[PDB]
Formats: structure tokens, C-alpha cells, sequence
């Protein structure tokens, strides 16, 4: 049938068909996020608590879960020429900053961004994880700007936490497929639990997977 | 300054008007005397399996019978087509390739992706090991596709609106060519290997020469983003893949659109266009799961090769034109003969 | 850069408007010739016999 | 009573026509191939196999009057097929209540229903739910269904019955009941942390519904059947408890497959014609 | 790339050894390794083979049993441990790596060898031994087997090496066309099925040797007699 040399090449053939095997079973336990923030949205403060050119990898184990998080920044060309790229990240941790709304407008921009993502084709079954960031500072710029000045027909008190639950709600429009859970969370400068909230946030987009592959979703 | 603006008007209509000049007739009304090739029934004659995600490129070696492949899994599978064994399993740095290309000698594989860095990984090594031969960086978006002139030049083309044509042994850009207003996509050497086409994102397919290293022409035409490229085996003319669905064959010479590939019932985007041997069927690979061989002279849809799992990414035929080999997103490689 | 981007696209346009076109029935030609003359030698065109094909079981 | 022989002939076309287009639906189609389908795949399988290799005996039986014609051990392997297929059909709703129940509290492992783990976990299910089936059906193989008059074909040793009802049916139904519920509150548990449940709960309700009144009014006639001072335990009733135990089968592909977006698709593409 | 080994020494001939040869410089884990035997006076006479991964071992009609072939990849280093001997074991024992895959050139880096004195089959045959020539003209060294060695795949698997007064056999030229890398180009193989020819160009001062044609198709790998070339 074969000869000597095409049977040692059939068996290191099989050597490296059983390689990949290995290296792929050991990758398919890895969480995938793709960090996607805009500019200055605290992507650098959030990378900061969880641990030249070319994507970002961030890799970091948090109770036996290894999450590998790709920070695009260096892409300043045409988004959906690479988001295809991207298509079974388990979620999206997008990254807003609350004080960003009357300076810029930059809120406006980031609702747009958003939209964009989150109705893009390719992200359909994709939960977002979104961040508030720096909400300390939100603190008091809407104590002395009131956030009708990004927000035409608020028609509300310019407090703490109706303003935030009102842009949170506003986040949470723009959202058609009931697959995509939107895990809004709020957050404020440095407090070294966001990793918590992510773990709790992709074991709930697994279990909601799980159950959705059952047919029970 | 709007003198300029107006000048680079009436040069516009000048060359539209100088275009149209030349054309008397068309391509469709001087096929239509031919004998229209009858239906092809290429089977699928091998299924190389082993990726474990979506296959972006593959590239054909120049003996027919080796070909590399590049996934989203990190890995550079160098595949006996024949066989079906798989030579060389190369390990990436980044697991977000999106290009692939084999050395015409078939000593050198380069690749890239999001990294924005062209490797070059050495098969002919005294090690027994496939290590990384040079790292072309220099690019400041993600390389979409990228072409060995010989074993020491490369041209390459990025994210970032230009191509650049590197020598390796030094690794420096030894030209940079720009122009195009989108991100430019595809690559097509010329079988001389003198002049080139790159098809961006601003529905231009533009002819640039090597040595010279500046445009020569611009062709438009396509509605949407081109995403594929492939010049005709003479050397004359280049067909072209889009997002609106149409295959567009131009010719250098002529300089303008020869002819339309395009049929009602096809709607999505097109990644990958290759020529047979003598260059009479056209291979398209769609996003409808599947890829369609036209008449390039009829534009007749000859055939239909379906069978992929998923979005056709990559195809290409032998030197010889045996046979085609399509890679798509449901991490398989079909062999059609 | 306003002015310095407006005159490369000019002179692009300058020297690509000096080029000789060849009528496109000659160009069709040109095409029909080597689409037949390598249509023999070209095995997707029609099958090739299994006794010269490298593809098979 | 030719009602009851057209009636059985309906349902075996009825079960091999589903549970033929669910087989063909998973082996056709890529996306389905998934260690968590593999149990559905099994419970096709069983249900198929109880329609061909058991349900024509019930018809002859129907159709001749109830009189056993054939050598004896004909009848023993009428009984032991059919309490074979039985057991395994309700063991494999059970192995697919604890699949969905790994999937649900231990979702690390379970990843997708892929893996090294989710394929040797629903690989051990299978095997350890077709090996009890057999482990409880063997003993009537084995000339240990005691008879009286040879021209009647049923189980009637309340030795072997009272046990294989508790062991095929009984605690089956228990673990699926208790496992089901323990999804449920954690469901709902997570569901407060938080702060579709209605897919979910419904997919719950039915199937445990469908498995319960299908399946219930047979053992429990037939344990008191065996088990009691005098209890009317009337020909038709009987009947009708093993009409319910066969159209579990049929309902089964039903309520399991259809149910499912991806399968959905899967059948309007096959049925495309 | 270098092959260093030891371990051959005077034994007695009831007694065992243990071949060690560390192997630095390339990736040793990948590559097919050989224990190939020279006589004194004598022409190579392959033994053992152990494949990539330690998956597949073969060993010579002569040596089955009594020698065993190992492989440790941690440390880079192939064993041969022989446990009874004769007087014919005595040879100079070379490891030859070798990597199979489709387009390589296996047997193409040789060992130093070590030494060791002690107190069917293709049968390949050149019927040429010496050949007096002056450097300059071309040569032509043939080689016959008998069995055709043209298997249907379409390739020939004929080696020819090079084992220069005092040094290690050198690959030529493998499937009885490609050169090895580093060969010049004035050495061509041609051939067909059962006759093969070596042809020299220019014969220069280096070319001095003897020169060695090995079947591949089927194991057990035999070599030639040996057709030594000098002044
Ligand atoms: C219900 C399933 C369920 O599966 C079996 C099972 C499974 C597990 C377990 N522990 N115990 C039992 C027990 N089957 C019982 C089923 C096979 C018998 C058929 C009964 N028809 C007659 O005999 C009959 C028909 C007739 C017509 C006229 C007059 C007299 C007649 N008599």
C-alpha cells in the first residue's frame, strides 16, 4: 500500500492532527471579551483593575475561569472590515464614561457607537457587559450641570440616581434581539471588584448559552 | 483653493469622455457568436480537516500539490492537497491572521492579521523547525493581504490605506504605495510580477508598478467595498469581487469596465475570485455558503460548488488549473476537481 | 493638507490621463484569442480522464 | 375493537415518521451535532425501536382477541423487548433532566455540551441508562415471567413486577421530578441575584407533564393490579394505560425536538418540499 | 546541527552496551532516527530505526531481539543498548537523523560513529568497487537493485551518499534526482526503476570516497557494496 517514506509522513501527519486536538481542547476552556470602548471611556482604568501597534491581549485567571480580554485600539480604519474577526467572543465589554456628556457631543457619539455595535449582523447572540465608568466624577458635574444639556426632554430632577438610571435606561435602548442581555454596571475610578461583576456577568451568558443550546432559551 | 477643485473636475470628465471614447462595442454583444461552455460537475475530492476555526486565506504552492492555510486558531497548516496529510502545523504569535501567502520558490510562508506585522516563517530551516524568518512591521492598520515577488521582496498590502512592497533581508519598506481613500483588501500580482492591482474600500481597483512605485490607473465601477482581486493569466486584464453582490472583469488596456458578473437571486458579498488555467471560468466565492464558476465570457453561471458549512472566506486554483481549493468559516478546506 | 493633497491628485490625474487606449473590440479580441488557444490544455473546462487525474480515491 | 388495531397502526407510522425525521434531522445537519442532542438521538432511537420491534406484537395481540398463538418463548421476548424499550425510554428522559441539570448548576464544564468532559459524561449516561434497561429486563428472558394458562402473554410474578415498576419507573420519575425542581429554584434564585424564565418554565412544565400523564396511570394501575385484595381493574382501563405508555413515545420527538429553534429550522428545511 | 556519541569500547562478546549519541543543534524530537553499522573494511549495513515520537521501531533480520533502540527527548538523546553480542557486531555506529515528510531529505545529517570492537529484501548490488580516475572528467557510477524501486506514487527511493577517507557519510542526493542541500551541482542522478546512474561533471580533490547507493521503498534498508573513487 504505502511506502516507508509515506507511512512515517501518514504518521507524523497523526502527530500533528493529535497536537492540534490537544492545543484546541486546551483553547476552547478560555473566555473570549473584546474590550470596545471609545477613546477616553476608561478602557486604560478597566484594564488597569482587571491586571507597538496591533490589538491588546490582556489574559487574566479569576476562579478557575481564564478570560482573555482584546483591546482594539490600534484599528483606527473601518470597524466592520474586522469585526467579523470577533464573531464568537463570548461578550463585549463596553466601556462609557458618565462624566461625557455635556463636554465634549461625546455622549452622543458614544450612543451611536453603541447602536452600531450592538445591531451589528455579527453581534446577535453577544451579551454586552456595559461599564459606567467614572462615576465619581458624574457626581458632581451633575450637581453643577444638568444633564438636559446633552439629554433635550429629560423632563426630570437633575439628581444622582435618576440621572444615572436614565442614560443606564437610555444604554439599554437600541437593544432588538432578546438573546443580548445588557449587564449594565456603574463604576468609579478604582474599586477592585469589576472582576467579580465580569465573572458573575460570563457565567450567566454561559448558563443562558447552555440553556438556549438545550432549548430551554 | 477651488481652481484646483474645478481643474480635477474637467480632468475627470476628461478621462470618462476619453473612456467612452474607445468604446464601440461590448464584450457580451462580440461572445455572443461562441459556443457557450456546457454545465460543470466538479466533485469534491478531498475534505482536509484539523482547523478548529474559521479559515481566512489560503494560497496554492506553486508545484499544485502543497497549500498553506491560515484560521483564527493561530495555526499555518502547510497541507499535501494530495494526501491529505498534513507537512507543517506553524504555531502563531497572534491568532488573528487574515492572510496567507506561499513563497513562488515554496521555501518562505508569510501571514498577518490584526498584529499589523507581516511573518515570515523559514520551512527550509537546518533546525527540522519552522521558526519565524523576519517580522515586516512598520503598518499602522491590519494586513489584508500580502504577495512574495521572490524569495527577498514582499509587497503587502494593510488596513491603513496603502500597500508597501518590503525587502525582507533588511525588513524596511523599500516602497510605500498610496492612494486609496479606504482600506485596501486584496492584492493581485501580475504573472510578470511587474505591475499590480490592489482593490480597496473606496470601490477603486488600482494598477500600481513595482519598480516605479506609483499608481498607473484607477477603475471603478463597483457600488460597495472590494474584497477580492485576481488578474486575468495573460496579464491583461483583472476581475473583481464586491459587496454589492457583482463580479466586475476590467481590462488594463482598454481601461475601463469589460464586463458584469451578476445574477437576481445572488445577494451577498463576495471574498475570493479566481481564473482557471486559460481563464474561461471565473470562480467566485459568496457568502451564500457556496461558490459559483461563471463564463467569463458569457457571464453565464456555469456552476455551482456547494457544500461548505459556512461563509466561503478563500479559494484558489493550481498553477496547473487541476483543480480548485476552497477554505471557508466552517474551518474546512474542500478540494473541487 | 488642502493644497498639497489637491495638487498630487491633480498631477495623478494629469499623468493618467496621457495613456494610450486600445479599442475594446480589440481588447475582446485579444481576450477570445487565449481563452481558446489554451482552452485545450485547461482541465476544469471539461473532465479530465481518471488515468491523469491526481485527485481521486 | 378494530378501533384500537387502526388506532395502534397510526401511531407506529405516527412514531417512525418522527423519530426518522429527527434522526436524519441530526445526522444531515452540523449544528446539531452536539453531546446534549446525542440524548435525543438515544431516546429516537428507543422510541423507534419500540414501535418496530414491540408495537406489531401488540397489534397481533389486539387483532387475534388477546390468545397468544405462538411458541412461549415468543412471548418472552415480546416482554422482554418491550419492558427493554420501555425502561430505556423513561431512563433517557431522565439522563436528559440531569444533562440539563449539569448544563444549568455546573456551567464551566458543561461549556457548550462539548468537550472531553460534556462527550465522556453523556457517553457514560447513555450506556449506564442502556445497561440498567437490560439489567431490568433480562430476568423475563430468562423463563422468569410465571404463567398459568400458555395461551395469555403478560407479566403477572408480583415478585418481578412490584420491583420493576419501583426501579423502572418510580425512581426515575423521582430523580426526574427532584431534578427538574432543583433547576427550577435555581433558576429563579439567580434570577433575584440578578436584580426568558417563560421558556424555560413552560419547556419544564410540558415536559414533565407529558412524562407524568403519560406514563403514571400505567404503573400505578399495574402495581395495584398486582398488589391488592380485589381491585377492578377493568380490560379497557389497561388499554388505555398502554395507549398512554405508546403515545409517549410518539408525543416524545414532539415535545423535545420541535420545540427547538435549531431543529426547528432543520425540519422546515427538510419538509422545504 | 551536530550528533555526538558514546559508548563504544572493547567487549567481551557475552556482554551488553549502551549507546548513548546527544544530539544539539535542531529539534531533535522530530526526527526519525537510525543506527546504521560500518564493518571494518566493510560497507554501512543499516540496523535500527525508531521513528518521531518513539511510535514506530524497526530493526535489522541480524539484530532482532538481542539489540534495542530508545529514544529520550527531555534530553535530546538516542539510545542503542545491545545485550548480546557476536563477533560480527563489531562496527563503526552511526546515528543518522532523518525527518519524513513530503519534499524532505532524510538521511541527510550523519553522526560522527563510535567504534565498537568485540573480543526477502532488496538486494542491492553496484558490481563496480574501484574506478582509478583523474580529477576532471565526468564520472559515472551505476547502481542496480533487484526489485524496482519505482513505486506507483511516481518517485524512486534511491539515496546516494558520499563517505569522504576517515569521515561520515554525507547525503548526495536523495530519490535519485534531488541534490542535498549543500551539494554542488555538477553531481546528477538519473535512473529508471531498477538502473541507476551517478554522474560527475568535474571530479575535484574532495570527490575522493566512497560512494554508496541505499534503497528506501521498503524496510529493511540495504546499501550498496561501494564504488571508491581515488586517484
Ligand atoms: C404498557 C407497556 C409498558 O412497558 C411494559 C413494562 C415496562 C416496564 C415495567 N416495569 N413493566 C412493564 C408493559 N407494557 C404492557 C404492554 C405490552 C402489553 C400489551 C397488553 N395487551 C394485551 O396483553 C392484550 C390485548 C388484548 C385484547 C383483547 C383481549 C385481551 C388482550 N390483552
Amino acid at each position: 500500500t504505502l511506502s516507508a517514506e509515506e507511512r512515517a509522513a501518514l504518521e507524523r501527519s497523526k502527530a500533528i492532527e493529535k497536537n492540534l486536538k490537544e492545543d484546541g481542547i486546551s483553547a476552547a476552556k478560555d473566555v473570549k471579551l473584546l474590550l470596545l470602548g471609545a477613546g477616553e471611556s476608561g478602557k486604560n482604568t478597566i484594564v488597569k483593575q482587571m491586571k507597538t501597534t496591533g490589538i491588546v491581549e490582556t489574559h487574566f485567571t479569576f476562579k478557575n475561569l481564564h478570560f482573555r480580554l482584546f483591546d482594539v485600539g490600534a484599528q483606527r480604519s473601518e470597524r466592520k472590515k474586522w469585526i467579523h474577526c470577533f464573531e464568537d467572543v463570548t461578550a463585549i465589554i463596553f466601556c462609557v464614561a458618565l462624566s461625557g456628556y455635556d463636554q465634549v457631543n461625546r455622549m452622543h457619539a458614544s450612543l451611536k457607537l453603541f447602536d452600531s455595535i450592538c445591531n451589528n449582523k455579527f453581534f446577535i447572540d453577544t451579551s454586552i457587559i456595559l461599564f459606567l465608568n467614572k462615576k465619581d466624577l458624574f457626581g458632581e458635574k451633575i450637581k453643577k450641570s444638568p444633564l438636559t444639556i446633552c439629554f433635550p426632554e429629560y423632563t426630570g430632577p437633575n439628581t444622582y440616581e435618576d440621572a444615572a438610571a436614565y442614560i443606564q435606561a437610555q444604554f439599554e435602548s437600541k437593544n432588538r434581539s432578546p438573546n443580548k442581555e445588557i449587564y449594565c454596571h456603574m463604576t468609579c475610578s478604582t474599586d477592585t471588584n469589576n472582576i467579580q461583576v465580569v465573572f458573575d456577568a460570563v457565567t450567566d451568558i454561559i448558563i443562558a448559552n447552555n440553556l438556549r443550546g438545550c432549548g430551554l432559551y | 483653493l477651488d481652481q484646483l477643485r474645478q481643474e480635477a473636475e474637467q480632468l475627470k470628465n476628461q478621462i470618462r469622455d476619453a473612456r467612452k471614447a474607445c468604446a464601440d462595442a461590448t464584450l457580451s454583444q462580440i461572445t455572443n457568436n461562441i459556443d457557450p461552455v456546457g454545465r460543470i460537475q466538479m466533485r469534491t475530492r478531498r475534505t482536509l480537516r484539523g482547523h478548529l476555526a474559521k479559515i481566512y486565506a489560503m494560497h496554492w504552492g506553486t508545484d499544485s500539490r502543497l497549500l498553506v492555510s491560515a484560521s483564527q486558531d493561530g495555526k499555518l497548516i502547510i497541507w499535501d492537497s494530495y494526501t491529505t496529510n498534513k507537512v507543517h502545523a506553524i504555531p502563531l504569535r497572534s491568532s488573528w491572521v487574515m492572510t496567507c501567502a506561499y513563497a513562488p520558490s515554496g521555501n518562505y510562508v508569510a501571514c498577518g492579521g490584526l498584529d499589523n506585522i507581516c511573518s515570515i516563517y523559514n520551512l527550509k530551516t537546518r533546525e527540522g523547525n519552522v521558526r519565524v524568518s523576519r517580522e515586516l512591521a512598520g503598518h499602522t492598520g491590519y494586513l489584508s493581504c500580502c504577495r512574495f515577488l521572490d524569495d527577498n521582496q514582499i509587497v503587502t498590502s494593510s488596513g491603513d490605506t496603502t500597500c508597501a512592497l518590503w525587502d525582507i533581508e533588511t525588513g524596511q519598506q523599500t516602497t510605500t504605495f498610496t492612494g486609496h481613500t479606504g482600506d485596501v483588501m486584496s492584492l493581485s500580482l501580475a504573472p510578470d510580477t511587474r505591475l499590480f492591482v490592489s482593490g480597496a474600500c473606496d470601490a477603486s481597483a488600482k494598477l500600481w508598478d513595482v519598480r516605479e512605485g506609483m499608481c498607473r490607473q484607477t477603475f471603478t465601477g463597483h457600488e460597495s467595498d472590494i474584497n477580492a482581486i485576481c488578474f486575468f493569466p495573460n496579464g491583461n486584464a483583472f476581475a473583481t469581487g464586491s459587496d454589492d453582490a457583482t463580479c466586475r472583469l476590467f481590462d488594463l488596456r482598454a481601461d475601463q469596465e469589460l464586463m458584469t458578473y451578476s445574477h437576481d437571486n445572488i445577494i451577498c458579498g463576495i471574498t475570493s475570485v479566481s481564473f482557471s488555467k486559460s481563464g474561461r471560468l471565473l470562480l467566485a466565492g459568496y457568502d451564500d455558503f457556496n461558490c459559483n464558476v461563471w463564463d467569463a465570457l458569457k457571464a453565464d453561471r456555469a456552476g455551482v460548488l456547494a457544500g461548505h458549512d459556512n461563509r466561503v472566506s478563500c479559494l484558489g486554483v493550481t498553477d496547473d488549473g487541476m483543480a480548485v481549493a476552497t477554505g471557508s468559516w466552517d474551518s474546512f478546506l474542500k478540494i473541487w476537481n | 493638507a488642502s493644497i498639497a493633497q489637491a495638487r498630487k491628485l491633480v498631477e495623478q490625474l494629469k499623468m493618467e490621463a496621457n495613456i494610450d487606449r486600445i479599442k475594446v473590440s480589440k481588447a475582446a479580441a485579444d481576450l477570445m484569442a487565449y481563452c481558446e488557444a489554451h482552452a485545450k490544455e485547461d482541465p476544469l473546462l471539461t473532465p479530465v480522464p481518471a488515468s491523469e487525474n491526481p485527485f481521486r480515491e | 375493537h378494530a378501533y384500537y388495531a387502526l388506532s395502534y397502526c397510526a401511531l407506529i407510522l405516527a412514531i417512525v415518521f418522527g423519530n426518522g425525521l429527527v434522526c436524519m434531522a441530526v445526522l444531515k445537519e452540523r449544528a446539531l451535532q452536539t453531546t446534549t442532542n446525542y440524548l435525543v438521538v438515544s431516546l429516537a432511537v428507543a422510541d423507534l425501536l419500540v414501535a418496530t420491534l414491540v408495537m406489531p406484537w401488540v397489534v397481533y395481540l389486539e387483532v387475534t382477541g388477546g390468545v397468544w398463538n405462538f411458541s412461549r418463548i415468543c412471548c418472552d421476548v415480546f416482554v422482554t423487548l418491550d419492558v427493554m424499550m420501555c425502561t430505556a425510554s423513561i431512563w433517557n428522559l431522565c439522563a436528559i433532566s440531569i444533562d440539563r441539570y449539569t448544563a444549568v448548576v455546573m456551567p464551566v464544564h458543561y461549556q457548550h455540551g462539548t468537550g472531553q468532559s460534556s462527550c465522556r459524561r453523556v457517553a457514560l449516561m447513555i450506556t449506564a441508562v442502556w445497561v440498567l434497561a437490560f439489567a431490568v429486563s433480562c430476568p423475563l428472558l430468562f423463563g422468569f415471567n410465571t404463567t398459568g394458562d400458555p395461551t395469555v402473554c403478560s407479566i403477572s410474578n408480583p415478585d418481578f413486577v412490584i420491583y420493576s415498576s419501583v426501579v423502572s419507573f418510580y425512581l426515575p420519575f423521582g430523580v426526574t421530578v427532584l431534578v427538574y425542581a432543583r433547576i427550577y429554584v435555581v433558576l429563579k434564585q439567580r434570577r433575584r441575584k440578578r436584580i426568558r424564565e417563560k421558556k424555560a418554565t413552560q419547556m419544564v412544565a410540558i415536559v414533565l407533564g407529558a412524562f407524568i400523564v403519560c406514563w403514571l396511570p400505567f404503573f400505578l394501575t399495574h402495581v395495584l393490579n398486582t398488589h391488592c385484595q380485589t381491585c377492578h381493574v377493568s380490560p379497557e382501563l389497561y388499554s388505555a394505560t398502554t395507549w398512554l405508555g405508546y403515545v409517549n413515545s410518539a408525543l416524545n420527538p414532539v415535545i423535545y425536538t420541535t420545540f427547538n429553534i435549531e431543529f426547528r429550522k432543520a425540519f422546515l428545511k427538510i419538509l422545504s418540499c | 546541527v551536530q550528533l555526538v556519541e558514546s559508548g563504544g569500547g572493547l567487549v567481551q562478546p557475552g556482554g551488553s552496551r549502551k549507546l548513548s549519541c546527544s544530539a544539539s543543534g535542531f529539534a531533535f524530537s522530530s526526527f526519525g532516527m537510525h543506527w546504521v553499522r560500518q564493518a571494518p573494511e566493510k560497507g554501512l549495513e543499516w540496523v535500527a530505526y525508531i521513528s518521531s515520537g518513539s511510535g514506530t521501531i524497526y530493526y535489522a533480520d541480524t539484530v532482532k531481539g538481542r539489540f534495542t533502540i530508545s529514544r529520550d527527548d527531555p534530553k535530546n538523546t538516542l539510545f542503542l543498548q545491545m545485550t548480546s553480542l557476536r563477533s560480527e557486531d563489531t562496527a563503526m555506529y552511526y546515528c543518522v537523523r532523518s525527518i519524513y515528510y513530503y519534499g524532505s531529505s532524510p538521511f541527510d545529517f550523519w553522526g560522527q560513529g563510535t567504534t565498537l570492537t568485540v573480543s526477502s529484501d532488496i538486494v542491492m548490488t553496484q558490481a563496480t568497487s574501484s574506478v582509478p580516475v583523474t580529477p576532471g572528467e565526468s564520472v559515472s557510477i551505476s547502481c542496480r537493485s533487484s526489485k524496482s524501486l519505482l513505486h506507483s506514487n511516481g518517485n524512486t527511493y534511491l539515496y546516494w551518499f558520499l563517505q569522504r577517507p576517515g569521515q561520515s557519510p554525507q547525503l548526495l542526493i536523495y530519490r535519485m534526482s534531488n541534490l542535498a542541500s549543500g551539494v554542488p551541482d555538477r553531481f546528477s542522478g538519473s535512473g529508471s526503476g531498477t538502473a541507476f546512474t551517478l554522474t560527475i561533471s568535474r571530479l575535484e580533490a574532495e570527490d575522493v570516497g566512497v560512494y554508496y547507493c541505499m534503497q528506501h521503498l521498503e524496510y529493511p534498508l540495504t546499501f550498496g557494496a561501494g564504488t571508491k573513487l581515488e586517484l
